Order: structure tokens, then C-alpha cells, then sequence
């Protein structure tokens, strides 16, 4: 009797603490699990938005040309309105 | 500045629960002026939220 | 890519002669079909075909990317802005060019046009939407000078307290942060007093007590000591009789945050010209010295009541104070006897 | 007790851990009645005033512990006093914002 | 009567009460007595809830009248008595209290209580009452307007974690400076003293404050109530500074576990998030939790004592894998402002990350599967940063993607053998017998005889446990490979940019999937391929062809709500298994399609064979989606009696899904 009134304050003090770690637990990988599926939906949304706006299967090629980015040697300096869109944005200026 | 919103409600709620009260008590100049001050209150809280 | 121009140039006549079907949203590709279009249709995104031009010229040629931000003069969003609002509001942001394309204040707080002016008959709400854009960018200093640019004055105290908040207690050393916020400070202070300007009086008053603490910190700073005790006893931030203790120790609660982050460094300027004093006194030799010696005795006592006023004080604020300020406090008190 | 300390008994039950809610609200009690009492030769804005620094101060002490300051009898006290007097209504919201 | 007996008591001590030792005696007894007539509760008839209520209700207030007499040994003694069997009481009547409101206020009037009296005396009662606590708030679903003063209980129980954490920390340090205590493993003896009290217990105070201190965040919402207080108490570096040395020690596990359940929990929110990150979370982790899975290199006996304990045990992997949850945790919200801390973290820990990756291919046990899925959880929050982690981590980051490919083989694998996963938990499901020696060879028989008896039956009970293991090991294996599918995708251009960006750069992105197109055997060196990719859909399409196949009708039983969610959360999860499959298939096939050195026979083989088993999948994801996927164009269409337009019509039918759009572009664009 002794070691049963010791092991009912063993079971009244251990068991809580089990259900909260399992509290935890579940509650932190449910919330890594359903973040996981949350950010899904979304891609199949950007599918139909990509694809619905294109067609089957009607429009595509960007054109082939050459890439630049933060690299590389640009000695030329800094305006770059050309001969054409400089005359282009003078007509402009005398359209507004 | 998150118990705020929280808050607004319990607010909102309350002065209604107030005008409920002074709408049921006799309408002296007192009960119609403060019934007046918490409209007003409320037509603020009305943008706090 | 040699063509673009070409395009754009085609699309703003079949635009302005209403022949270009035009795509209902802001995120669609370049072209596009609509859910109400004969199948053999298509719409163009203007607004897109506008966005991947200009951005070739956004940060050089700034001046006439807003001439083809002028044909989204007439268009908007499904929220119901105006798109040249918007394209010109993100031009503003990354190129720069504040006081050419928004105009400028001039030093009487004139507002002197910019190249905006010739496609609106009011500036207001594209300043403060650029304003909006610069603060949500962390670009105080431009917000400030834009929202006074636009004269939503509280606007502009409100990004100027925050400024001054961290600054205040620095050395007022040429070309600085505080020299620079300061005379910006100074700046708008002499416009606002000249035209009649005041604010949200909380925000209006911590702008004029962050000031004259700036002079307190300055006259600290250059060793006029007893200037700065002529200055914190007009301010009245601390007490200097303990029979003002409680009236600080209430006021405090009704002082806004960037006065609070300062009172430890006021209070230690404050202990350390009491102390400066305390010295000043202890040297005087009465070998030369032809007062009445109670007219020194007098002050070897004023000084421990303020000290000591001072110590209680920071035993009554509900903020943290560092243990190092503190522990500075006790230690100037226990050398000024 | 023998020189009725009420300021100093709210003291020593705090240091002391000790708190009897009906001994912390009778200090309250003897702390506010006194206050009221000693100032009664002073206009009602400047008593105001007196009683808002008294429990202001004592305020910053006890409203930490709060089984040393009972929060809803100190208002229903102080209001009953502002009801009785013909104080502002501005008054104990003032001295609580101000706790 | 024991009620009324115990306030006399609180009101008559300064007295000489002559009679309190038979005072003592009937309150002793009554305690014996209630504690019987709830485990023998059909034997004493105590049946009535109302009378179990009104027995609780008696004990709870003639405790709080016993606990709020600080200077009285006597009441302290007797109330932590009482609190002792209000505890009991509590947890086997935790569903006839029907209102929690009651409870909560004199819970708070006895901590108060307990928190004005000797703390060595009342340790054995700061526990009791914390655990009170979290057994009342594991009751019901409850807000910051539902805990009586909660401001002042976070405050009081923040104030007592900081007794108790110091208390531990120096513990800590008096075993770190007394070097050399031996292990005198024989003392049988009952009972006395003075024997010192290890902090680190599952009942200890420091250990229920920090579970107390939990189920308070978790009520919580905006974290605005919580914050005001670790404002005033330092109680977080507190806690990481006492976190650093238990890792470093391998002692306080208790603590330590419970400290970062804390922190699991916190990370929850912006505010608990950037408050854990300001507190220097990384430092007192990163370079301590090398100790904890690191073997000494002196080599002796394995101890086989591993009998069935549970999974939620405290251990030293479960503070591993907490510790990866946590990093997950706070780099999925934090972002760029905690993505230095988690390269230096992936960084220290990347000999453990590289061998989590690969214990699936050697220990298909569950807290293996576990602490993989966390490990692979934590690189999908990361390899959204793929140029910062390629700027600061070259050589890892190829690994990674390398042993994520052997993972995505073994998983596939093993889920498409159903039989040999199957097997490998048999093997690994009983112990002990050795021999060898080979050889051969030839027959029987026959015959004698006989008798007699006895009878038992093998349980069908085994049966049944061996599936329901089978069951999730099979989810845990799909939720790693869905991760490592997911966090590979970040390893290669997306669909939409390897389609139509011509200009497109490929030396950015390996290849990451071998040109085969055969089903991946579970085999330690043949690397992931088409046909792996391939299987992972078979697979996938087969799960979800058994899920529709358990749907008869029994009837009567009661009690499980779970198994109708976790139906639904395997279903999602077995579509986003599909799809991010299709996703690296398109884009590795792509990546294939456009290289220079890919040979003109291999490609055009490449277009062949895919564009085969492309159409003979997409006819079986055609003959599923037609029966609707769990969906509300799906719900619309099911009615029949209600509902109906035009004719025979409801909702609209028709909305095909994306991903059968995609196959079918890719296929017909491989058709050319």
C-alpha cells in the first residue's frame, strides 16, 4: 500500500508531462506537415494562371540572345537612351 | 500593437452592452446625453479595427 | 532586342488611337486571351510592355521614362489606383531623383516644381505615396524631406524624432550623423517657426525637447558644464530638490520612448557636471578665495542633495537603466564628499 | 502599529511575503482615508493631486505584487470617494494610467 | 467534516490546539480512503460525478485554506498532503470537473500560497501544483480571457523557473569541479535523508515550470501577454545559459528536452521567434550538441537493454531532433534573418545532416525515420537559399543533394516493396540465435504419436500490431521522400523557366537523376534515375488505390476522430509526393534534352521511352481524377437528390487539374 500511494503520486506528477511533449510534438510537425501542403496548392494555381493566359500551346520562344549580370567589364559610362530612342523620346516629349 | 484588435472587440461589444442598459432606463437629459457620448465612442471604435 | 522601341512606339498609337485591346491585370504575361474574347483575339499587358522598356533607362534617363509613364495618365489597377501614380512612385524610388522629378523646398519652405509639375495640377498624393514607398524602405531622411515637400507636417517630426532618438547623446563632430540630423532638424524647425506650422503636440513637443537636449549634449560636450545645468533646469527631464523627485517620476510616464532612451545619458552628464562643480569648489583654495566660507560649505552640501536627488530618481523609473549608469551614479556620489 | 504606520505595515507584510487580502485592502483603506484626511485644508484640484502622488508612488511598489495592491477595491474606493467628493471623472483613470 | 476540520486548523494555530496529531490522523486516513475509492471506485459505490465533484471541490478549498498559512509548518505539512491527493483526484476525475473556471482560481490562490512559504519544505509542493496546472489546461481548448489573472501566472511561475534554473545551472557546475565520484551501485536500504535532490527530474519544479510555462505560450495567440513578462525576467539567456552546459555534460536531459519544447513552441510566432534568435539561440546550441550524438572512440560491450519503451521516452536523439525541429522552425520563419545562423548551424552539424540522409538505408526503425525527417525538413527551409548556401557551402551543398538522390532511391524503394519492408521489420523484431557452416542436402520421414491437450489461441492482436506498424513506417518513409523530392526541386530550374528561357544557363544546375529507366531495387550504389522517378507515381497511385478500397461499413465503436483527418492528410501528402516527382522529371528532362554532350542517340532514346511511360501513367492518373479528388469541384458535382441543374448537372463539373495539363504539354512536346 506504501508503494502504491508512492506510484499513484509517481502517475499524478510523470503522466501530464507525456501528454505535454506529445502536445509538442504533434503540434509542431502538424505545422511543419500542413505548411508542407499549404505552400503546394498555390504552384497548381500558378500552373493554371501560366498556362490559361499562353493557351494550348500558342505562344513560347522568348528569342535567343546573350545574358548579363552583376559581373563582367563595362567601360562605356551610363545613358542608355540610343540614337533611335532618343529621337523616339523627343517625339514623345513633343506629343505630351 | 496585436491586443489591440483583440481588444477593439471587447470594446465594441461592451458599449453595446452599455447602450443596451441606458436605452432600457428612463430618458432623462443625462441618459440621452451619455446614450449621445457612447454612440460617439462607438462611431470611433467603428474605425480602430 | 533592336525592335522594342519599334513595339512600344506602334503599341502607344494603337493605345491613344483606341485600337489596342488592353489585358485587366497588372501580373499577366506580355500577351494574353480574356474569359469573354472571340478565341481568335488577344490583349496586350500595356502597363508590362511600358515596365520592361523604361527599365532600360529607369536609373539614367529617368525624365522621359516618365513621358511613357504619362500614357498610364488615364489607366488603373483592380484595387482602382492609377498606374501612372504607381509607375512613377517606383521610378522616384530607384532612381533617385527627388528634387529634379518631385520638386524641392527651397529655404524660406517654398516649394520650388520639379518635372512631376507639368503632368499634375496637384503633387500632394504622389509625394506622400513616394514618401510612403521611402519610409517602408527605411529611407527616413528622404521621407522626412518628402513629407514636408508635401507638408504633411506630423509626417515629417514623426521620422525626425526617431532620427534624432539614437543620435542625441553623440559627439557633435564635423559631417556626423548628429551634425547632419541636427542642422536638418534645426532646418525644419525654423521653417515650421516661421510659417506658423505645429503638430500632433506629443510628437510636436519630443521634436523641440530632443533639440534643446542636442544643445544640452553640445554645451556638455564643450566643457561649458555650467551652460548645460542652466539648460536640464529649465528642461526639467530630472529632479534637483528631492521635493521634485515624485513630479519626474510621474512625468516620465507621459514622456514618449525617444525621450525615455536618453535619460540614462542625460543623467550621467547631469551627475558629471554636479561632480565637475564638486571639484571646481574643493579647488578653489582659501588662499585666495575672499567669500564667506559658508558660501562654500553652502555647496558642498547643495551638490550631495542634487547627487543624492539624482540616485533616487533613478531608484523611482519603471525602465531599464543599465546596471553600468547606475553603478556611475553611485560612484560619482560616494567621490563627491 | 502602536503609531499606526500604514505606509510602513504595507512594507514589512511585503518584504515579509505575507499577504491577508483583508489587512492589504484595511492598509489601503487607512493609507487613502489618511490622505484624504490630512489634506482636507487644500482645494479639491490640489487634493486630487495630493492623493493621485501618494498611490502614484506607493503604486510603483505594490502593482508588481499585486496580493499588495488590490486593484478593484482601490477603484471602487477611490470612485466612491470621487462620487462623494465631486472630484473630476477624469480622476482614478488618470491615477491608474499613471500607476 | 475533513473540509471544516483543516480551515479550524488554519484558524486556530498561534494556539495551543492540543489535538493535531489526531487532527493529522483523520485527514491522513480520509486521503488513504479517496485514493482507494477512485481505483476502487466500483467496490466503495463512489459512481455519482456529482459526489466526485463535490469530493474534489471539498479537497481543493480544504487545501487552499491549509496552503495560505505560510508561517505554519503545520498547514504546509498537512496542505501538501492534500495537494498530494487533490492531484489524484484531478487527473482520474479529468472528465466529470465539467467547468474549469472553479479550479483555476483557488490553483492560483495555493501557488500564491506556496510562493510565501520555505522553499525547501515546499519544493514537494511548487511541483505538485504545476502539475495541477498543466492537467487543468490539458482539460479544454482555453484563451487569455479564460485563466484568472494569466499575467500574474506567467509572472509567478517565470519568477520560480528562474529559482530553479539557477539552482540547476550551479548544480552543474559543483559536478563539473568535484571531479571523481565513483559508482557505489549497492545501498538497499529505505528511505532517510540529506541524500542530495537532483533537479533534473520528470517531477521536478524547474521541469513542470518549463512544461507550465508551454501550455501557457500555447494560449497565447499574438504572444503580447508572454512578452510583457520575459521583459522583465532575463529568463531566456537564463535558460540557454544552463541548455549550454547540460549539452556540453550530457546531463540535466529532463530539462534539457523541456527547454527546447519551450523553444519549439516560441518559434511558433514572429515575436517568440526573433526573442529566441535575440537571445543568442545558435551559440548555446551549435557547438554543444556535437557532444550529444558523438561516440567515445575507446571500444567496448554494446548493452542489448533497449526492451519497449515508448517513443515520447527523454533521450539524447530526441534532443537532436528537437534541435533540428527548432532550426526548421525558426529559419521557416525568420528567413534571411536567421540564414547565417542556420549555414554555421548546417555547417558544424554536417557529418550528423550526411548521416541522417543515409541511417534510412541501414535502420528503417521509426525514431530513425524521425530524426531523417527533421533533418531533410530543416534542408527544404534551406535550399530555398540555394545561392547564399552555394556562396558559403560549395562542397555540402553537392552532398546533400547527392545523398538526398541515394535517399530518394531507398524510400522509393522500400515503399514499392511491400514485402521486403515488410521483412526488414521481421529481421529487426526478434533476437538471438548464431551459427554458420553451409552445407546441404535431402529428406524424411515419419512417424509417431501422441497426446495430450493444452489450448491457447495465437492473437490476432499481432496481426494487427504488426500492420498498424507496417502502416506508419510506410507514412513516415513517404513524408521523408516527399520532403527530399521537395527540397531536390530547389536543386533544379523551375518547369517554367527550362521550357521557355532559352538563354537559360544549365551549369547552375547538375544533373541530379541517371539516364535509366529501370525500377530502383534496394541496392547501396545504384544512384536515382527516371526509373526511380517513374516508380515514386507507381508507388504513390498504388497508396491511393488502397485508400478507396477500405470502405465498408462496420458499425459500433467509439471514440477515434483522428483516423478520419489523418485519411485526409496522407491523401494531400501522396499528391504532393507526385508532384513535385513530376516537377524534377520535366525539368531533369529538360536539363537532358537541351546539353551539348548528352549524346543525339540518348536524347532521342530519351524522348522515346518517357514519352512511353508518361502516357501509359497519365491513362491511370485520367482513370483516378474522373472519380474526384478531395476538393469542392468534386463536392459540387457529388449530389444527386438535392443539388441538380440544367437536367442531371450540379456545380460545374470539368475543372481538370494543372499537373495533368503539364504531363500532357511535356508529352505532346516530346511528341515532336
Amino acid at each position: 500500500i506504501q508503494g502504491f500511494l508512492k506510484n499513484e503520486k509517481d502517475n499524478a506528477l510523470l503522466s501530464a508531462i507525456e501528454e505535454s511533449r506529445k502536445r509538442t510534438f504533434g503540434m509542431a510537425e502538424e505545422y511543419h506537415r500542413e505548411s508542407m501542403l499549404v505552400e503546394w496548392e498555390q504552384v497548381k494555381q500558378r500552373i493554371l494562371h501560366t498556362l490559361l493566359a499562353s493557351g494550348e500551346d500558342a505562344l513560347d520562344f522568348t528569342q535567343e540572345s546573350e545574358p548579363s549580370y552583376i559581373s563582367d567589364v563595362g567601360p562605356p559610362g551610363r545613358s542608355s537612351l540610343d540614337n533611335i530612342e532618343m529621337a523616339y523620346a523627343r517625339q514623345i516629349y513633343i506629343y505630351n | 500593437n496585436c491586443e489591440r484588435r483583440r481588444f477593439t472587440n471587447l470594446c465594441l461589444d461592451a458599449v453595446c452592452g452599455y447602450l443596451v442598459e441606458l436605452q432600457s432606463m428612463s430618458s432623462s437629459v443625462a441618459v440621452q446625453a451619455i446614450t449621445g457620448n457612447f454612440k460617439s465612442l462607438q462611431a470611433k471604435l467603428e474605425r480602430l479595427h | 532586342e533592336r525592335l522594342r522601341c519599334h513595339a512600344v512606339h506602334v503599341a502607344l498609337v494603337l493605345f491613344e488611337l483606341k485600337l489596342l485591346l488592353k489585358s485587366s491585370g497588372q501580373s499577366a504575361q506580355l500577351l494574353s486571351h480574356e474569359p469573354g474574347d472571340p478565341p481568335c483575339l488577344r490583349r496586350l499587358n500595356f502597363v508590362r510592355l511600358l515596365m520592361l522598356y523604361t527599365r532600360k533607362f529607369e536609373s539614367t534617363d529617368p525624365r522621359e521614362a516618365l513621358q511613357y509613364f504619362y500614357f498610364l495618365r488615364d489607366e488603373k489597377d483592380s484595387q482602382g489606383e492609377n498606374m501612372f501614380l504607381r509607375c512613377v512612385s517606383e521610378l522616384v524610388i530607384e532612381s533617385r531623383e527627388f528634387d529634379m522629378i518631385l520638386g524641392k523646398l527651397e529655404n524660406d519652405g517654398s516649394r520650388k516644381p520639379g518635372v512631376i509639375d507639368k503632368f499634375t495640377s496637384d503633387t500632394k498624393p504622389i509625394i506622400n505615396k513616394v514618401a510612403s514607398v521611402a519610409e517602408n524602405k527605411g529611407l527616413f531622411e528622404e521621407a522626412a524631406k518628402l513629407y514636408d515637400l508635401a507638408k504633411n507636417a506630423d509626417k515629417v517630426l514623426e521620422l525626425m524624432n526617431k532620427l534624432l532618438s539614437p543620435v542625441v547623446p553623440q559627439i557633435s563632430a564635423p559631417q556626423s550623423n548628429k551634425e547632419r540630423l541636427k542642422n536638418m532638424a534645426l532646418s525644419i524647425a525654423e521653417r515650421y517657426r516661421a510659417q506658423g506650422i505645429s503638430a500632433n503636440k506629443f510628437v510636436d513637443s519630443t521634436f523641440y525637447l530632443l533639440l534643446d537636449l542636442i544643445t544640452f549634449f553640445d554645451e556638455y560636450h564643450s566643457g561649458h558644464i555650467d551652460r548645460a545645468f542652466d539648460i536640464i533646469e529649465r528642461l526639467k527631464l530630472v529632479p534637483l530638490n528631492q521635493e521634485s523627485v515624485e513630479e519626474r517620476v510621474a512625468a516620465f510616464r507621459n514622456f514618449s520612448d525617444e525621450i525615455r532612451h536618453n535619460l540614462s545619458e542625460v543623467l550621467l552628464a547631469t551627475m558629471n557636471i554636479l561632480f565637475t562643480q564638486f571639484k571646481r569648489l574643493k579647488g578653489t583654495s582659501p588662499s585666495s578665495s575672499s567669500r564667506p566660507q559658508r558660501v562654500i560649505e553652502d555647496r558642498d552640501s547643495q551638490l550631495r542633495s542634487q547627487a543624492r536627488t539624482l540616485i533616487t530618481f533613478a531608484g523611482m523609473i519603471p525602465y531599464r537603466t543599465s546596471g553600468d549608469t547606475n553603478a556611475r551614479l553611485v560612484q560619482m556620489e560616494v567621490l563627491m564628499n | 502599529d502602536p503609531f499606526k504606520l500604514a505606509e510602513c505595515k504595507l512594507a514589512i507584510i511585503h518584504c515579509a511575503g505575507y499577504s491577508d487580502p483583508i489587512l492589504v485592502q484595511t492598509l489601503w483603506q487607512d493609507i487613502i482615508e489618511k490622505e484624504l484626511s490630512d489634506s482636507v485644508t487644500l482645494s479639491s484640484s490640489d487634493r486630487m493631486h495630493a492623493l493621485s502622488l501618494k498611490i502614484v508612488l506607493l503604486g510603483k511598489i505594490y502593482a508588481g505584487t499585486p496580493r499588495f495592491f488590490p486593484l478593484d477595491f482601490i477603484v471602487q474606493f477611490l470612485e466612491q470617494q470621487v462620487c462623494t467628493l465631486n472630484w473630476d471623472v477624469g480622476f482614478v483613470i488618470q491615477t491608474m494610467n499613471e500607476i | 467534516y475533513v473540509k471544516s476540520l483543516a480551515v479550524h486548523v488554519a484558524e486556530t494555530e498561534g494556539s495551543s490546539c492540543t489535538s493535531l496529531l489526531e487532527y493529522q490522523m483523520l485527514v491522513s486516513a480520509w486521503r488513504m480512503l479517496l485514493i482507494i475509492a477512485t481505483t476502487h471506485a466500483d467496490i466503495m459505490h463512489l459512481t455519482d460525478s456529482v459526489v466526485r465533484r463535490q469530493l474534489f471541490l471539498d479537497v481543493l478549498d480544504g487545501t487552499k485554506a491549509l496552503l495560505l498559512v505560510p508561517a505554519s509548518v503545520n498547514c504546509l505539512r498537512l496542505g501538501s498532503m492534500k495537494c498530494t491527493l487533490l492531484l489524484i483526484l484531478l487527473r482520474q476525475w479529468k472528465r466529470e470537473l465539467g467547468s474549469v473556471d472553479e479550479i483555476l482560481g483557488p490553483l492560483t490562490e495555493i501557488l500564491e500560497g506556496v510562493l510565501q512559504a520555505d522553499q525547501q519544505l515546499m519544493e514537494k509542493t511548487k511541483a505538485k501544483v504545476f502539475s495541477a496546472f498543466i492537467t487543468v489546461l490539458q482539460m479544454k481548448e482555453m484563451k487569455v480571457s479564460d485563466i484568472p489573472q494569466y499575467s500574474q501566472l506567467v509572472l509567478n511561475v517565470c519568477e520560480t523557473l528562474q529559482e530553479e534554473v539557477i539552482a540547476l545551472f550551479d548544480q552543474t557546475r559543483h559536478s563539473l569541479a568535484l571531479g571523481s565520484a565513483t559508482e557505489d551501485k549497492d545501498s538497499m536500504e529505505t528511505d532517510d535523508c540529506s541524500r542530495s535532490r537532483h533537479r533534473d527530474q520528470r517531477d521536478g519544479v524547474c521541469v513542470l515550470g518549463l512544461h507550465l510555462a508551454k501550455e501557457l505560450c500555447e494560449v497565447d495567440e499574438d504572444g503580447d501577454s508572454w512578452l510583457q513578462v520575459t521583459r522583465r525576467l532575463p529568463i531566456l539567456p537564463t535558460l540557454l545559459t544552463t541548455l549550454e552546459v547540460s549539452l556540453r555534460m550530457k546531463q540535466n536531459l529532463h530539462f534539457t528536452e523541456a527547454t527546447l519544447h519551450l523553444l519549439l513552441t516560441l518559434a511558433r510566432t514572429q515575436q517568440g521567434a526573433t526573442a529566441v534568435a535575440g537571445a543568442g539561440i545558435t551559440q548555446s546550441i551549435c557547438l554543444p550538441l556535437l557532444s550529444v550524438y558523438q561516440l567515445s572512440t575507446n571500444g567496448t560491450a554494446q548493452t542489448p537493454s533497449a526492451s519497449r519503451k515508448s517513443l515520447d521516452a527523454p533521450s539524447w536523439p530526441g534532443v537532436y531532433r528537437l534541435s533540428m525541429s527548432l532550426m526548421e522552425q525558426l529559419l521557416k520563419t525568420l528567413r534571411y534573418n536567421f540564414l547565417p545562423e542556420a549555414l554555421d548551424f548546417v555547417g558544424v552539424h554536417q557529418e550528423r545532416t550526411l548521416q541522417c540522409l543515409n541511417a534510412v538505408r541501414t535502420v528503417q526503425s521509426l525514431a530513425c525515420l524521425e530524426e531523417a525527417d527533421h533533418t531533410v525538413g530543416f534542408i527544404l527551409q534551406l535550399s530555398n537559399f540555394m545561392k547564399e548556401w552555394h556562396f558559403h557551402l560549395p562542397q555540402l551543398m553537392r552532398d546533400i543533394q547527392v545523398n538526398l538522390g541515394y535517399l530518394c532511391q531507398a524510400c522509393t524503394s522500400l515503399l514499392h516493396s511491400r514485402k521486403m519492408l515488410q521483412h526488414y521489420l521481421q529481421n529487426k523484431n526478434g533476437d538471438g540465435l548464431p551459427s554458420a557452416v553451409a552445407q546441404r542436402v535431402q529428406r524424411p520421414p515419419s512417424a509417431a504419436s501422441a497426446a495430450p491437450s493444452s489450448s491457447k489461441q495465437p492473437a490476432a492482436d499481432t496481426e494487427a500490431s504488426e500492420q498498424q506498424a507496417l502502416h506508419t513506417v510506410q507514412y513516415g518513409l513517404l513524408k521523408i521522400l516527399s520532403k527530399t523530392l521537395a527540397a531536390l526541386r530547389h536543386f533544379t530550374p523551375d518547369v517554367c523557366q527550362i521550357l521557355l528561357d532559352q538563354s537559360l544557363d544549365l551549369a547552375e544546375y547538375n544533373f541530379l537523376f541517371a539516364l535509366s529507366f529501370t525500377t530502383p531495387t534496394f541496392d547501396s550504389e545504384v544512384a536515382p534515375s527516371f526509373g526511380t522517378l517513374l516508380a515514386t507515381v507507381n508507388v504513390a497511385l498504388n497508396m491511393l488505390g488502397e485508400l478507396d478500397k477500405k470502405k465498408e461499413p462496420l458499425t459500433q465503436a467509439v471514440g477515434l476522430s483522428t483516423q478520419a483527418e489523418g485519411t485526409r492528410t496522407l491523401k494531400s501528402l501522396l499528391m504532393f509526393t507526385m508532384e513535385n516527382c513530376f516537377y524534377l522529371l520535366i525539368s531533369q528532362a529538360m536539363r537532358y534534352l537541351r546539353d551539348p554532350a548528352v549524346h543525339p542517340r540518348d536524347k532521342q532514346r530519351m524522348k522515346q521511352e518517357l514519352s512511353s511511360e508518361l502516357s501509359t501513367l497519365l491513362s491511370s492518373l485520367s482513370r483516378y481524377f474522373r472519380r474526384g479528388a478531395p476538393s469542392s469541384p468534386a463536392t459540387g458535382v457529388l449530389p444527386s437528390p438535392q443539388g441538380k441543374s440544367t437536367s442531371l448537372s450540379k456545380a460545374s463539373p470539368e475543372s481538370q487539374e494543372p499537373l495533368i495539363q503539364l504531363v500532357q504539354a511535356f508529352v505532346r512536346h516530346m511528341q515532336r
